[PDB]
RNA sequence: UGUACAACGGGGUAUUGUAAGCAGUAGAGUAGCCUUGUUGUUACGAUCUGCUGAGAUUAAGCCUUUGUUGUCUGAUUUGU
RNA sequence: GCGUUGGAUUGUUCACCCACUAAUAGGGAUACCCUACUGAUGAAUGUUACCGCAAUAGUAAUUGAACUUAGUACGAGAGGAACAGUUCAUUCGGAUAAUUGGUUUUUGCGGCUGUCUGAUCA
RNA sequence: GUGAUUUAUGGAUUAACGAGAUUCCCACUGUCCCUAUCUA
RNA sequence: GUGAACAGCCUCUAGUUGAUAGAAUAAUGUAGAUAAGGGAAGUCGGCAAAAUAGAUCCGUAACUUCGGGAUAAGGAUUGGC
């Protein structure tokens, strides 16, 4: 028989941060300009999608087929600083950080943990070190230009630009896949206190990796933890413990849309011709509205709603046809998931119901 | 396009649809002035 | 899966364990089936081997012509009585469980059919598609 | 695609939702949702029920019969896909629902006029039958 | 006359359909069977990659002639639209509403006359004569009720399953108005509508169809310039 | 949700329809054939004693006589007066 | 198998083919947007500078 | 001491399935003061018809808020 | 490295069939108490916080079928794979709640039997 | 001694009855495929 | 009151409001329930759970110690005004 479990994710404990931390990146290619290797946003809900299908040879070629997607809030993302990393015979070593002369209340509120009692003195000496000349800064920058075979940039989100209310910014580091590390840090230095799209990293007809932390479910025992049957000790004998809130990594994820907040009628295919953003009736379920850019990707990401995720651009040069097919949407369901949704727009609600006692 | 807010178009699509639109344009031209929509 | 079954089968819900009575939608006068077996089976401990639409079985006839009773012969499922998902987006189901008889190659035993057959089996088996009076 | 309506409610079953039940008589009943599905299993009668639409359009509420309703029956005769008719049908279908809204709002008014007179008559019943609060205030 | 193989199946008229003025084809697998047909006929008439509710089976879910065409309720607006865009407007197209949908299974038709179920509805029985101008008859063949499956017709000739007795053969040749033969295809495959297809200037059959079978169909359908 | 729904209204215990019984009343020949259905040993009522309106096979004459003077036959014979509610009004009630 | 040498090198030649070229053009395509975002924010900064 | 936070309320979604209060020339019927009808009208009367997709519910682990009303300095510990 | 089944028959392992699948190879190894296992906090490192490195340890994917090649070469024919390109599927694992179906103390909304607050209401 | 009836370690038989023991048929269903949820 | 009732459910007369409490809903337990599709395949073993159960009309075989078996089986019916 098989074993009622895997063995790879074996120390089934909770992770240490809700930010699932990037561990891998595709290595480099020092011929291109710089391309950001990752991005991050906040998962919001699911929808259903039909899609006409250019899949040569498949049974469903040139047919409509319904599939199911998710959605994530993807505001613009501002850069605040960089770090270098050098190869050793130990591994890698953080040797310098540098920050960007003016920092948001959000990230100042991240590094502090009890905000309002704080004097909010986070970088007041660093901005003073940003002198008339920036001498020490350029000292500790050109160092990295010399050293630091590979380099990362810090980001933070603009979370006030979401329906969510947490007030706090989720830092991260992001690796680059350009060359000319001097050019990398020069590019980033120009990008200091400057923000970046998600259609400026990704596009359609793309595959991604989705790394996040799962929904928690508490201390569920064997019968629902491992799907094991019901009536010294070894470490693979299917004993009860914590489920959920593990980190995971989900790959081979076909994007269909790279949305846009300013673009009205985000739910518009070529077919619908209806001025509706994808935010369906009722708001999202435990998430609010989508008045920003977004992504529509098939399958189902690890997470729960109003949870953060991190994105990576598939980490290698894929080989399957499905990694290269050309997407064409036909219709977005835009109904409320707060019930068995029937109607896309409240004007359609008015139209099919008619006028009512409260209407006049 | 093949689709609207509701009642997708291939149950609507025929010729003389502009003629029917005028056949109802005259009707609303009747009923707008009679105070029926008071 | 076996021979004759042109094209592949896409995953559908599974309603018919072994020992599951069903109707015989043929024109031979045979009335019912009692499944004993599946071809295209999965391998797992303590399982009941499942059949579904498009699948091909071995089975008996519990009521029909006596010359055919107390004898085993193949069959194809034609009605599922359980909800499935065609990718062109809809859920659906027929009411009753039914399976018709046919040789191991895929050629239909009888010459005609009563009642609806699913799109899946219709698309799959051409001799079903030729001897069938109905589609869904 | 189609937005094919609920067999039991005449309500739109968008693609992906609901059920297509198919009987021995080889007829589809495409369904909006589980409520209507279980009722159709339970042999309920929507003409007797009050939340559905067949009853409503039968019972002297909003008009079953009109040309603005009947412009969209079906077409079993394809039309060769010219662009320039469609360039105007996009406005035709748009304005049709506006005039239909106007007509049915007017029909609701045709049903609900004469409500304020009976409201005042019932309040007059009240003030005539209870003059004691008028002694109070 | 040519033998032809669909993907590994010898039954063609379940996966494809023919008329004198056009031809239909499924889209299962790779684009080789369409090339097979056009190798014989070419651009003399439109050959169209077509589907029916996403199904591969047009050859038995459809019925028509060079004057008009019919398709059952299950087909979709997209396929109907594509049929009119692909085909010239000289030929009719129409979508039918019935209880049962197995049109090509239950219609063996040529350009002037066609046969149908006994229990088929009189509404569509009127409509088919309206759209095709053909004389309609509601009959069986040796008690075998599916008419569009076990018969293949043309204006040159026709064919029926082999179990038909000779009284049935003659009394049906009366109704059908071509010479008939109680014949076979692919070593005795009873299902002749799918085992082969025929119009006034071509026949198509599976690879298993033998030389006597080729000879008799070639003679009865009078297909070469010396028959 | 409960036991009554599954003990009366599963997909094994379904009635014939509301529609086909209306068409059977309209068609003269259909009630003749339904009455002239011959014997079959695989029923308790042995292929006879079939009420057309209430589509059930009784076992004797008294189960027809007491059934006709009952509140269950009232239901079918009151519903079969009006329209049989085919798919046409389901289409019609929203502008089809 | 996933990790057989035959399937692997047969996939490596194809990876050296169309797929990596699609990606190499995609990265220039997206570098265009990645660089013009700076221009959009900088003309916004010019609207601040005036 | 604010792009603040909350308790209510409004709006949006959905949930069910058409409320109390009445009115009627619907209401099998049986009596009835006698203006002895020729719908006599008056009594009761399951229910039906109309104000009524009405009513009630809606975050406790939904959306939204220019509304109103309040909160917005309590204890402790820590040093190269 | 990964996999080895559903049934039929005896208190009994002895005995031996049906069918599937790629196969259905053989073997061994009361219990709160301390230990092991599954999981969870934690002062001390001058403090408190953020981002990261990764010594080590574990490691997972599997198999069948199919369009093409191709009715190819080969064979006299019956027969007939192939390599590559391509799609599905099985058994396993990990996620997810769009949709569907199941679940009800939302005891949210109706309805019901007996009874209590004179009756309605609630 | 033995335990009603027909016909004495007792022989063939037997309607009803038994918290007596065994096989099988109907429907019934979470016993199972395949487990899921809710309540004190 | 209910109903066949001295079953069970509710109530008046009368009498307790005693059983260590509070805050939280993680599993698993203990008692109690529901689950599609199939319907005893599972299992030594229909163990337990579940099915009809009340009242009337018709009807109820073989076998017999003729007394029964017999609530046999089995079909229909059951509200309110
Ligand atoms: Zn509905």
């Amino acid at each position: 028989a098989p074993r009622h479990g895997h063995l790879g994710f074996l120390p089934r404990k909770r992770a240490a941060s809700i930010r699932a931390r990037v561990k891998a990146f595709p290595k480099d290619d020092r011929s291109k300009p710089v391309a950001l290797t990752s991005f991050l946003g906040y998962k919001a809900g699911m929808t259903t999608i039909v899609r006409d299908l250019d899949r040569p040879g498949s049974k469903f070629h040139k047919r409509e087929v319904v599939e199911a997607v998710t959605v994530v809030d993807t505001p613009p993302v501002v850069v605040v600083g960089v770090v270098g990393y050098v190869e050793t015979p130990r591994g890698l070593r953080s040797l310098t950080t540098v920050w960007a002369e003016h920092l948001s209340d959000e990230v100042k509120r991240r590094f502090y943990k009890n905000w309002y009692k704080s004097k909010k003195k986070a970088f007041t000496k660093y901005s003073a070190k940003y002198a008339q000349d920036g001498a020490g800064i350029e000292r500790e920058l050109a160092r990295i230009k010399k050293y630091a075979s590979v380099v990362r940039v810090l980001v933070h989100t603009q979370i006030r630009k979401t329906p969510l209310a947490q007030k706090k910014a989720h830092l991260a580091e992001i690796q680059l896949n350009g060359g000319s590390i001097s050019e990398k840090v020069d590019w980033a230095r120009e990008h200091f206190e400057k923000t970046v799209a998600v259609d400026s990293v990704f596009e359609q007809n793309e595959m991604i990796d989705a790394i996040a932390v799962t929904k928690g479910h508490g201390f569920e025992g064997v019968t629902h933890r491992w799907g094991t049957k019901k009536l010294h000790v070894m470490w693979s004998v299917a004993r009860a413990g914590q489920r959920g809130y593990h980190s995971r990594t989900s790959i081979n994820h076909k994007i269909y849309r790279v949305g846009k907040g300013d673009d009205e009628a985000n739910g518009a295919t070529s077919f619908d011709r209806t001025k509706k953003t994808i935010t369906p009736m009722g708001g999202f379920v435990h998430y609010g509205e989508i008045k920003n850019d977004f992504i529509m990707v098939k399958g189902c990401i690890p997470g729960n709603r109003k949870r953060i995720v991190t994105l990576r651009k598939s980490l290698y040069t894929n080989t399957s046809r499905k990694a290269l097919e050309e997407v064409s949407l036909k219709w977005i369901d835009t109904a409320s998931k707060f019930g068995k949704g029937r109607f896309q727009t409240p004007a359609e609600k008015h139209a099919f119901m008619g006028t009512l006692k409260k209407d006049l | 396009p093949e689709i609207l807010d509701g009642k997708n178009v291939y149950d609507f699509l025929d010729p003389e649809i502009a003629a029917k639109l005028q056949a109802l344009e005259e009707e609303e031209e009747k009923l707008e002035n009679e105070g029926f929509y008071n | 899966s076996g021979n004759g079954a042109q094209g592949t089968k896409f995953r559908i819900s599974l309603g018919l364990p072994v020992g599951a009575i069903m109707n015989c939608a043929d024109n031979s006068g045979a009335r019912n089936l009692y499944i004993i077996a599946v071809k295209g089976s999965g391998s797992r401990l303590n399982r009941l081997p499942a059949a579904s639409l498009g699948d091909m079985v071995m089975a008996t006839v519990k009521k029909g012509k006596p010359e055919l009773r107390k004898k085993v012969m193949p069959a194809i499922v034609v009605r599922q009585a359980k909800s499935w998902r065609r990718r062109d987006g809809v859920f659906l189901y027929f009411e009753d469980n039914a399976g018709v008889i046919a040789n191991p190659k895929g050629e239909m035993k009888g010459s005609a059919i009563t009642g609806p057959v699913g799109k899946e089996c219709a698309d799959l088996w051409p001799r079903v598609a030729s001897n069938s009076g109905v589609v869904v | 695609m189609r937005i094919y309506q609920c067999h039991f409610c005449s309500s739109p079953c968008y693609p992906g939702h609901g059920i297509m039940f198919v009987r021995n008589d080889a007829k589809e009943f495409r369904f909006c949702r589980s409520k209507c599905h279980k009722a159709f299993k339970q042999r309920r009668n929507p003409r007797k029920l009050k939340w559905t639409k067949a009853f409503r359009k039968a019972a002297g509420k909003e008009l079953a019969v009109d040309s603005t309703l009947t412009f969209a029956q079906r077409r079993n005769v394809p039309v060769r896909y010219n662009r320039e008719l469609v360039a105007t049908t996009l406005k035709a279908m748009a304005r049709i629902e506006e005039i239909r809204q106007k007509r049915e709002r007017a029909f609701y008014k045709n049903r609900m006029r004469g409500n304020k007179e009976k409201d005042f008559l019932r309040d007059k019943k009240l003030v005539e039958s209870n003059p004691e609060l008028l002694r109070i205030r | 006359a040519t033998r032809t193989q669909f993907e590994n199946s010898n039954e063609i008229g379940v996966f494809s359909k023919l008329t004198n003025t056009y031809c239909l084809v499924a889209v299962g697998g790779s684009e080789n069977f369409y090339s097979a047909f056009e190798a014989e006929l070419g651009d003399a008439i439109p050959i169209v990659h077509t589907t029916i509710a996403g199904t591969r089976i047009i050859g038995r879910m459809t019925a028509g002639n060079r004057r008009g065409l019919l398709v059952p309720t299950q087909t979709t607006d997209q396929e109907l639209q594509h049929l009119r865009n692909s085909l010239p407007d000289s030929v009719k197209i129409q979508r039918v509403e019935e209880r049962l949908s197995a049109l090509g299974n239950v219609i063996c038709c040529n350009d002037y006359v066609a046969l149908v179920h006994p229990d088929i509805d009189r509404e569509t029985e009127e409509l088919i004569s309206d759209v095709l101008g053909v004389e309609v008859f509601r009959q069986t063949i040796s008690g075998n009720i599916l008419v569009g499956s076990y018969c293949s017709l043309s204006n040159q000739g026709g064919l029926v399953h082999p179990q038909t007795s000779v009284q049935d053969q003659e009394e049906l040749s009366s109704l059908l108005q071509v010479p008939l033969v109680a014949g076979t295809v692919n070593r005795g495959s009873s299902v002749v509508g799918a085992g082969m297809v025929v119009n006034d200037y071509l026949a198509v059959t599976g690879l298993d169809t033998t030389a006597p079978e080729l000879s008799v169909i070639e003679s009865i359908f009078r297909l070469q310039d010396a028959q | 949700m409960g036991r009554y729904s599954v003990k009366r209204y599963k997909t094994k215990r379904r009635t014939r329809d509301l529609d086909l019984i209306y068409n059977d009343l309209s068609t003269k020949e259909s009630v003749q054939k339904l009455l002239n259905q011959p014997l079959d040993e695989t029923k308790p009522g042995l292929g006879q004693h079939y009420c057309i309106h209430c589509a059930k096979y009784m076992e004797t004459a008294i189960a027809l006589k007491t059934h006709l003077k009952g509140k269950v036959h009232k239901r079918r014979v009151k519903e079969l007066r009006g329209v049989p509610y085919t798919q046409e009004v389901s289409d019609a009630a929203a502008g089809y | 198998s996933l990790r057989a040498s035959s399937h692997l090198n047969a996939k490596s030649v194809k990876r050296r083919g169309v797929f990596q070229k699609a990606v190499d053009a995609r990265e220039q395509r997206i570098s265009d947007k990645l660089k013009e975002d700076l221009l959009k924010q900088k003309l916004e900064d010019l609207k601040k500078k005036e």
